[PDB]
């Protein structure tokens, strides 16, 4: 039964606390003998599961953290909308969006740095800024600086309705824990409540802003005849020379939904399906419909789950009832008990959840990355290359980062929360029960890509060096067709069954292109035998990484070498050198060397969506119909052997950040080699260990005890998990920053 | 085959034991204590290398020292 | 030129030499090293 | 003028002078 | 010898491999009150049996693990076995009957220095000798 | 009631009694190759292993080999492919036969190991067993050969072109 | 409470940190002394 | 050396000047480096004379070293102002401001203050005093 139980003012609202940190662990909250207690204060300072025992104390925390969190985000957004209110060009690349380059963030004349301020177009000087808001608030229907300024307003005073109830779920009315381990009514509102009213108030959004500004936007009427979004509703009459087959009254214009006459809305909610050959995104009509698609549907989805009015179904013993008299008979092994247990597993530990959530928020980011570029879905988006790089870029690593996130607490899960009596020859004891037999599959299939993707190169770099490009794996010579991804591309193409879609989805699919400003917006993606190749290294790339992470979440518990590894933590550096060496053996320093192959993977895969865009894709349309890609289709021919990567994609590529200096793009040229320096300055601590350090501050400190100037915070060495973090805290920092400089100095030389 | 001596600075305080995942440690009757006990290591062909009582003892410069020396198959733990 | 020749005098001897020892001999080569290695002590 | 055709030859059995005196000397170094 | 009735365990990936039956093999035996669940050193979760019980594990510390944890469900009446392949069964832990954290009378300082570690000789004067610095028959 | 058992009734084994390893028709499989058939010298073992070896292995290196360009040739650079890998697969046996028989073999093959997967724990056993992987590996690849040079005059007889 | 908040505000990253923002006069400083301030050319 | 003349006279210099853009920054100061000892590129250098830049190698390095001190000065003295007061281990995560302020004036003239702290045998601490290793 479902219920709203909370405490009443359970935590006064003090700064007693505030000027004693560390207070949340009882071992930091003691003294400061060491330096090591202030990085012991940040690394604990949200593992709320150490400072208190109970799931309802450690539960208004997560919830309370969430408003303050959000309150960051409204923050953030704010800034975005104010930036683009009143240090942008956003008004005049509404005018013209393909000449005027767009750009928020101008630059202070301090420091010589001015020169950041290159020319965009239409005389305004600033940062050719890549993140697509421009691009976003056009499809939003926004046409003014108005607009963005009351937005950002209204954000900042939507962050302090966050601030205020976290503050107030935590220290007036935080609630009680059966108010939290009712799941399944969370689910029914954030299906229904959440992400159904949300894209149905967004497609009532679209219907009346976004489709009639972007309907006269697209016949030039140049900022003065746009109405503003609420003169398209107090007067009905302005749209009906737009959708002249609807009606546009308050009573008179609705009732076509209710007596289910949806013909008349065929003219704003179409379903053409490709992409807007003007301003190369989707037709809005056509998202408009999607949205309404979605709405429908998940408003549906979120009445799946019982609450207290009987009827519904109940997740608890729809788990309970996946034992196995009642499976399909091939995948009837999981156990007579099967998943029972579960649903005590997944409500009574956030890890368990947060595990599930961070590996699904991250497999999303990546989805939508590769969404956002086959089917661009904002005006005038394509078109900007800058962008349509660095948007999946962005996602790409946001995924990745998440899903990494997922593998680590699915590991603190596995040495905190895992119970063995609720646990008892389910479907989790059962993995861990031959997880032998899954980390040697998982650590043969991984070294069998190795050889047959890696490899591969190496046999292709040794032909052409040879000179024998008859036998490498080319186009030309001994051909490797992605035969089952050609399928595809031909399937998703005849099928303009679903015949009512006249126009191809995804014209990356096959059929058409689309020229916009000059610039192809989309192009067919052909497969040759340079994508079986790079599609082998992401399959290789991606099972390492799970390698790697899968091990440290089923040995987490205890491995052959130390069968008591639960007892050690989730984070502790090794268990001494016996046993040979057991070095690195937590579950944490399979997330850390998790986040190394994560940056492997990634950075192959916006490396293999930046050469395949600039040679296949990208490019200008000249007056006949041909295409001259940015590189001139260098990606099949040169991109099977991985020294064509080092000249044709790293050094032919890197040369618009090479030669930036004294020009607009003279700040990519410092990140690009900013990155590179935070590289170089990673490896003293993934090389080197804490040992040599201690012992060479024992020597300074020795220099400062002579003239009587030692601190009492006694100096220590970082420990040896807190170097490894450092360690990948910076080759990640590093890494990314040069791969950030290198994308965004080549793309705004452009365009 | 590795080698946990003892030293004289125990104090019978028994961590040392208690840490041993093998059992290599053992307390003794002493008389250089109030506790009138001191570590001994009767099983060390059994000491696995772990150091784990090294990190228990709380006398400054620890009273007893694992060795690392010749490694055989038992002292690195292998189920295989 | 379209083979492997030798100007230099017994230019037959790399024909056979570099096969011998690089994939000919070091099988038997570590074979016999093989063997050393992993004698029992009785 | 390069070296004659029996000169390599020369240097093969020359060169099997301290290929031999190689084995006198690792085994009697007790390999 | 030893005897008892194997726990409630589905059968692992852990176990026992060809280790076990050639060089030699280790048997915790305990008895247990009550019919509740462990945790499988070898990883896994398996149930307790009633009276006597007897499990089979590769080396000594997962015994020991899995001791450390019978003593968390109150019971510190376990036994451990070296069982060598030939067949003889060797009482190992604890090994005069008490625990090693107690201490008995006739256990002998063994592996003792009669020194602080701190004089410990200097590895020039073992030079070409057979013995280490930290056996060092001197104090 | 479950259909994966501790491995032969005992929980403590690391293994599984799974439909991979267990099965009525997968134990038929395993148990009835020339490695684990009952009542083979080590000799038919490893003539039967050796033949089925030789006669794939000068595939790979006859079409998509160095010399697949011509024909007499692509099939030399097949054989001799499948001639280096079983010499050096037969060296390899050898050896290993001489350096885990040397009284009490450090393993799965000590006399008390009670092992199924791999019965040939003697090195009397050891030897017939490199004689059969040797000549069973030349003899598949010479007919491997043959049947490929003269696949024009083969292709022929298949389709009756040879009246 | 005013006591334990003065007290937090110079505990030790709010001093580091005050120090390093009121540690600004490389840019007041250099931003009207002619910015460009090399070795031989300030007195 | 005389490789280097002054920024005057130098033809690689007074090209910089005439394809110079203002904004704030190439004429104020480069104006000043007219002044400068200037290389055979065009290029400010910083060359060591003689008596014709021995004032202008010890503007900076005064005014460095002096500060430099100061820092190390307040810094030092406001450890052992609070190693004296037996609560220097909590003393050092929450700075007392007012103390340190005190330290920060004793360290305007530091220069003549670590003189008497030398001459007084009070600035270094003796061998034996000090925590070492076995060695
Ligand atoms: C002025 C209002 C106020 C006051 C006096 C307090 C006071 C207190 N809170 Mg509370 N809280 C508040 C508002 C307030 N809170 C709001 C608005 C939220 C919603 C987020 C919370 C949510 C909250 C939780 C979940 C908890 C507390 C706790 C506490 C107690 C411990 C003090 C402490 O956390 O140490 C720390 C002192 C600080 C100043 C921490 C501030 C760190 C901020 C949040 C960093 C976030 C922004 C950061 C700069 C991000 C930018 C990074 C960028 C540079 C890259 C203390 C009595 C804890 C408790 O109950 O103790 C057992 C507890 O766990 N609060
Ligand atoms: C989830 C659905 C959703 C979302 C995210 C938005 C978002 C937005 N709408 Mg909106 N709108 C919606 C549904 C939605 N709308 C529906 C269902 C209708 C009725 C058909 C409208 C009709 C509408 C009009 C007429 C206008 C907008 C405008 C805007 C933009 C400015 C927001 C703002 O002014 O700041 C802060 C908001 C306020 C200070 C007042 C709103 C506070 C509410 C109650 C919360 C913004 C991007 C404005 C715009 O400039 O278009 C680009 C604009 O003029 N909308
Ligand atoms: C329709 C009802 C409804 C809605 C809209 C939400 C919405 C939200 N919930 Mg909630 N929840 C609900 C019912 C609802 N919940 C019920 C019945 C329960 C009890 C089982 C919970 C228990 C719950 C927990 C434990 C948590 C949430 C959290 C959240 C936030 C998720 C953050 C996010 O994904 O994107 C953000 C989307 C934002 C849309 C806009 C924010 C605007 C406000 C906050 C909501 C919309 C107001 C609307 C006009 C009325 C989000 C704002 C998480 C959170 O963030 O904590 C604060 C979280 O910790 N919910
Ligand atoms: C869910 C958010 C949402 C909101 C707040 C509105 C709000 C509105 N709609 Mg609307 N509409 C929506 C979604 C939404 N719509 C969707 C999903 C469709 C497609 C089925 C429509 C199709 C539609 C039509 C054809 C008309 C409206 C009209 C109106 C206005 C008056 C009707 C009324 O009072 O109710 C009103 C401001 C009427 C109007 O005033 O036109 C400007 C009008 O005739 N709507
Ligand atoms: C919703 C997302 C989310 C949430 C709520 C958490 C929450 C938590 N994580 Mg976590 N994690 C996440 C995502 C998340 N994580 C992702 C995406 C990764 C992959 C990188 C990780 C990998 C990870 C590891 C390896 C660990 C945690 C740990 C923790 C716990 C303590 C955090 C802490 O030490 O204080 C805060 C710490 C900081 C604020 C350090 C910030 C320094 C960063 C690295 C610099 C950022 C660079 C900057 C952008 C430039 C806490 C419960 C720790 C733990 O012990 O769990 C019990 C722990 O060991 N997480
Ligand atoms: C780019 C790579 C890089 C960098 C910058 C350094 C830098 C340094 N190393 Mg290191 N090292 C590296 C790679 C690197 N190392 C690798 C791969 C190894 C093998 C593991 C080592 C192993 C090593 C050892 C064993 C030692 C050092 C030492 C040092 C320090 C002495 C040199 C010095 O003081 O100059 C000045 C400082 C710098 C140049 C750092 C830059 C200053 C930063 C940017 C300040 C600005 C910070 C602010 C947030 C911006 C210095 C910080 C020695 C040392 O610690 O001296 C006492 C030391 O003993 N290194
Ligand atoms: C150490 C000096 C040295 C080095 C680096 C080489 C290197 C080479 N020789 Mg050789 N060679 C040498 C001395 C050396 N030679 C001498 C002194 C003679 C006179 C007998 C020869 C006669 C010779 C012939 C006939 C041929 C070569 C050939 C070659 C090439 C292919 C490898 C090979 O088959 O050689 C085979 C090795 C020998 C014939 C015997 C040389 C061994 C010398 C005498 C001692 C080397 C052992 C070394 C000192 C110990 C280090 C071992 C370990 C610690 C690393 C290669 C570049 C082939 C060629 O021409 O390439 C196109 C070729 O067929 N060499
Ligand atoms: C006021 C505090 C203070 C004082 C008087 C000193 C003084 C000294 N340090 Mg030291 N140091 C300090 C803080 C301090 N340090 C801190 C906080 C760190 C951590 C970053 C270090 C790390 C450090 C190292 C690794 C070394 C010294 C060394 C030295 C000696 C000569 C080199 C030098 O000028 O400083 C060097 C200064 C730094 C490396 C940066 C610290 C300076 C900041 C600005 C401290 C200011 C704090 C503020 C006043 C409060 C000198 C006696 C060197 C030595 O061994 O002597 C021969 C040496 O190798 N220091
Ligand atoms: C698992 C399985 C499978 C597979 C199989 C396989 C893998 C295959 C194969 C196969 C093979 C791989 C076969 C083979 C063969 C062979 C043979 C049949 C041989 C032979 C030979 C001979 C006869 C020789 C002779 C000789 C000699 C000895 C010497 C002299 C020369 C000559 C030539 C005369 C499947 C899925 C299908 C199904 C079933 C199960
Ligand atoms: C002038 C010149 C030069 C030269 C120089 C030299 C050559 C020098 C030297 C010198 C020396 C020979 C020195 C030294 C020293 C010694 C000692 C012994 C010291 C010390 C110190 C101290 C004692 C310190 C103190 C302090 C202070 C002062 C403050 C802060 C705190 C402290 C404590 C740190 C050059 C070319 C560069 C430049 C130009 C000219
Ligand atoms: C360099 C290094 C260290 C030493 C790292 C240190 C000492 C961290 C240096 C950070 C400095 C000390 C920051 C201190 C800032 C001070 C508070 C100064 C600020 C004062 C002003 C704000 C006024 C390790 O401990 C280590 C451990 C394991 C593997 C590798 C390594 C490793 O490479
Ligand atoms: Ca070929």
């Amino acid at each position: 039964e479902v219920r709203v139980v909370v405490d009443n003012d359970p935590v006064p609202t003090s700064f007693q606390k505030w000027s004693q940190p560390g207070h949340f662990d009882r071992t930091l909250a003691k003294g400061a003998k060491t330096t090591t207690w202030i990085w012991n204060l940040h690394a604990n300072a949200h593992d709320f599961d150490t400072h208190t025992s109970d799931l309802e104390d450690i539960s208004r925390k997560i919830f309370a953290a969430h408003f303050g969190h959000l309150a960051v985000v409204f923050i953030w957004l704010s800034g975005m909308y104010f930036h683009g209110a009143r240090f942008s060009n956003f008004e005049a690349w509404m005018a013209n969006p393909t000449g005027i380059k767009p750009s928020a963030q101008v630059v202070w004349p301090i420091f010589g740095q001015e020169i950041l301020n290159g020319d965009m177009g239409g005389g305004f000087h600033g940062i050719q800024i890549t993140s697509g808001l421009f691009q976003m608030w056009r499809a939003a229907g926004f046409t003014n600086t108005f607009q963005l300024y009351c937005t950002a307003i209204g954000g900042l005073v939507m962050a302090a309705l966050m601030l205020f109830a976290g503050w107030f779920h935590y220290h007036k009315r935080a609630p009680k824990l059966e108010w939290f381990q009712n799941t399944q009514s969370m689910l029914n509102h954030h299906l229904a409540g959440l992400l159904g009213l949300g894209s149905l108030g967004w497609t009532g959004h679209l219907i009346h802003v976004s489709l009639p500004t972007n309907k006269l936007l697209d016949t030039g009427v140049a900022l003065k005849d746009i109405p503003l979004p609420h003169e398209f509703i107090l007067n009905p009459s302005l749209m009906n020379k737009l959708y002249p087959h609807a009606d546009w009254g308050f009573v008179k214009g609705v009732v076509p939904f209710f007596t289910l006459q949806w013909g008349h809305f065929t003219d704003f909610l179409t379903f053409k399906g490709g992409l807007n050959p003007v301003t190369g995104g989707l037709w809005l009509t056509d998202v408009a419909h999607h949205h309404l698609a979605i709405a429908v549907m998940f408003i549906i989805a979120g009445h799946m789950y019982r609450t207290n009015w009987g009827i519904g179904h109940s997740i608890k013993e729809m788990l309970d009832d996946a034992r196995t008299p009642n499976m399909l008979p091939f995948l009837s092994f999981i156990g007579p008990v099967g998943h029972k247990g579960l649903f005590e597993v997944l409500t009574t530990s956030w890890h368990a959840q947060l595990s599930i959530n961070l590996a699904m928020l991250g497999s999303l980011s990546i989805i939508i990355a590769h969404h956002m570029y086959a089917m661009p879905p904002y005006p005038y988006l394509a078109t900007d290359y800058g962008t349509v790089v660095s948007l999946f870029t962005h996602h790409v690593w946001i995924g990745g980062f998440l899903i990494v996130g997922g593998a680590a607490h699915a590991a603190i899960y596995m040495v905190r929360d895992y119970d063995p009596e609720q646990n008892f020859n389910n479907v989790l004891d059962r993995v861990l029960r031959h997880r032998d037999a899954i980390i040697s599959h998982l650590a043969w299939v991984c070294q069998f890509l190795g050889f047959h993707s890696f490899a591969m190169y190496c046999h292709n770099d040794t032909m052409r060096a040879f000179g024998r490009p008859q036998d490498m794996f080319s186009d030309t010579g001994i051909q490797l067709q992605p035969v089952f991804a050609q399928w595809l591309q031909h399937i998703h193409t005849m099928t303009i069954a679903a015949p009512n879609l006249h126009d191809p989805v995804s014209y990356a699919f096959g059929g058409g292109v689309v020229a916009v400003g000059g610039k192809v917006a989309m192009m067919p993606i052909t497969l040759g035998t340079a994508d079986f190749l790079i599609h082998h290294i992401h399959a290789f790339t991606i099972h390492v990484t799970v390698l790697v992470l899968l091990k440290g979440v089923l040995f987490a518990r205890s491995s052959r070498l130390i069968p008591d590894k639960a007892n050690l933590g989730f984070r502790f550096p090794c268990d001494g050198p016996g046993r040979g060496g057991t070095c690195q053996v937590s579950a944490w320093d399979h997330v850390f060397l998790g986040l190394f192959w994560m940056y492997n993977s990634l950075s192959m895969v916006i490396f293999h969506f930046f050469w395949k865009m600039q040679s296949d894709v990208w490019g200008t349309v000249g007056a006949d119909g041909v295409v001259t890609h940015i590189t001139g289709g260098n990606f099949a021919t040169s991109s099977i052997t991985n020294n064509g990567w080092l000249r044709d994609f790293l050094w032919a590529q890197s040369t618009q950040v090479i030669t930036s200096y004294n020009t607009s793009l003279s700040a990519y040229g410092l990140m690009f080699l900013g990155g590179h320096f935070i590289f170089g300055f990673s490896l003293m601590f993934l090389f080197s260990g804490r040992g040599y350090w201690q012992e060479l501050i024992e020597s300074i400190v020795w220099a400062h005890n002579k003239l009587k100037v030692a601190p009492a915070i006694q100096p220590r060495a970082l420990s040896i998990i807190h170097g490894r973090a450092v360690g990948v805290a910076h080759y990640l920092l590093g890494g990314i920053v040069t791969t950030w400089a290198f994308f965004l100095a080549r793309m705004t030389a452009f365009g | 085959s590795h080698t946990v001596k003892i030293y004289d600075t125990c104090i019978g305080c028994t961590q040392c034991v208690r840490a041993c995942p093998t059992d290599v440690l053992e307390m003794v009757p002493w008389d250089g204590c109030r506790a009138g006990q001191i570590a001994s290591s009767p099983r060390t062909e059994d000491c696995v290398g772990c150091k784990r009582c090294e990190t228990a003892c709380p006398t400054d410069f620890l009273s007893i020292r694992v060795y690392l020396g010749a490694e055989t198959t038992r002292s690195m733990g292998l189920a295989y | 030129m379209t083979q492997l020749t030798g100007d230099y005098a017994a230019s037959w001897l790399p024909w056979i030499m570099i096969p011998l020892v690089f994939y000919i001999l070091p099988f038997p080569v570590f074979a016999i090293l093989f063997l050393w290695i992993q004698k029992e002590a009785s | 003028m390069s070296i004659s055709d029996t000169q390599v030859y020369i240097a093969l059995v020359v060169a099997l002078v301290p290929g031999f005196l190689a084995w006198r000397l690792a085994t009697e170094l007790y390999k | 010898t030893l005897s008892g009735q194997t726990p409630i365990f589905g059968g692992s990936t852990g176990g026992l491999l060809k280790k076990a039956e050639v060089e030699e093999k280790y048997a915790i035996t305990w008895t247990s009150p009550k019919e509740q669940v462990f945790e499988m050193p070898t990883g896994g979760a398996a149930i307790m049996r009633q009276g006597q019980n007897l499990l089979y594990l590769a080396r000594k510390e997962q015994c020991i693990a899995l001791g450390g944890q019978l003593r968390k469900f109150k019971i510190t009446d376990y036994k451990i076995y070296r069982i060598y392949p030939n067949g003889e069964t060797v009482y190992i832990h604890p090994a005069d009957g008490v625990f090693p954290e107690k201490v008995n009378q006739g256990r002998e300082k063994v592996r003792y220095n009669d020194r602080r570690i701190g004089q410990n000789p200097s590895p020039s004067k073992v030079k070409f000798s057979g013995i280490a610095t930290y056996d060092a028959p001197n104090s | 009631n479950d259909i994966i058992k501790p491995f032969k009734g005992d929980p403590c084994l690391g293994n599984l009694s799974t439909p991979i390893n267990d099965s009525p028709l997968a134990k038929a499989f395993i148990n009835n190759l020339p490695a684990y058939r009952k009542g083979l010298t080590p000799f038919m073992r490893g003539l039967e292993i050796g033949m089925a070896h030789g006669y794939f292995l000068v595939g790979p290196e006859v079409v998509i080999g160095p010399l697949r360009e011509s024909a007499h040739g692509a099939n030399l650079s097949g054989l001799i492919t499948a001639i280096y890998i079983a010499v050096s697969a037969c060296l390899g046996i050898s050896i290993f036969a001489i350096t885990t028989f040397q009284g009490n073999p450090k393993g799965s093959y000590s006399s008390y190991s009670k092992d199924s997967l791999r019965p040939l724990r003697t090195r009397e056993e050891w030897s017939q067993l490199n004689g059969g992987i040797f000549l069973g590996a030349m003899g598949g690849a010479i007919f491997a050969y043959l049947l490929l040079e003269n696949f024009d005059a083969l292709d022929a007889i298949l389709r009756g072109a040879v009246n | 409470e005013a006591r334990y908040l003065f007290r937090y505000l110079s505990s030790a990253p709010v001093v580091a940190t005050l120090a390093l923002i009121i540690i600004s006069v490389i840019l007041i400083v250099l931003n009207y002394l002619f910015p460009g301030l090399q070795y031989g050319t300030f007195f | 050396n005389t490789t280097l003349v002054p920024c005057y006279k130098s033809p690689a210099f007074v090209e910089r000047m005439k394809n110079a853009p203002d904004s704030y920054y190439t004429t104020k100061p480069l104006k000043a480096y007219s002044q400068l000892l200037c290389g055979e590129d065009g290029l400010p250098r910083i060359a060591l004379d003689r008596l014709s830049l021995a004032v202008d190698v010890a503007i900076p390095i005064a005014i460095f070293l002096y500060t430099a001190g100061f820092i190390g000065w307040s810094g030092r003295s406001y450890l052992q102002a609070i190693k004296k007061q037996d609560k220097a281990e909590e003393k050092e995560v929450f700075i007392d401001v007012p103390l340190f302020i005190s330290c920060m004036v004793m360290a305007l003239f530091w220069p003549m203050a670590v003189i008497k702290e030398l001459l007084a045998g009070e600035l270094v601490a003796k061998d034996e005093e000090i925590p070492i290793s076995v060695r």
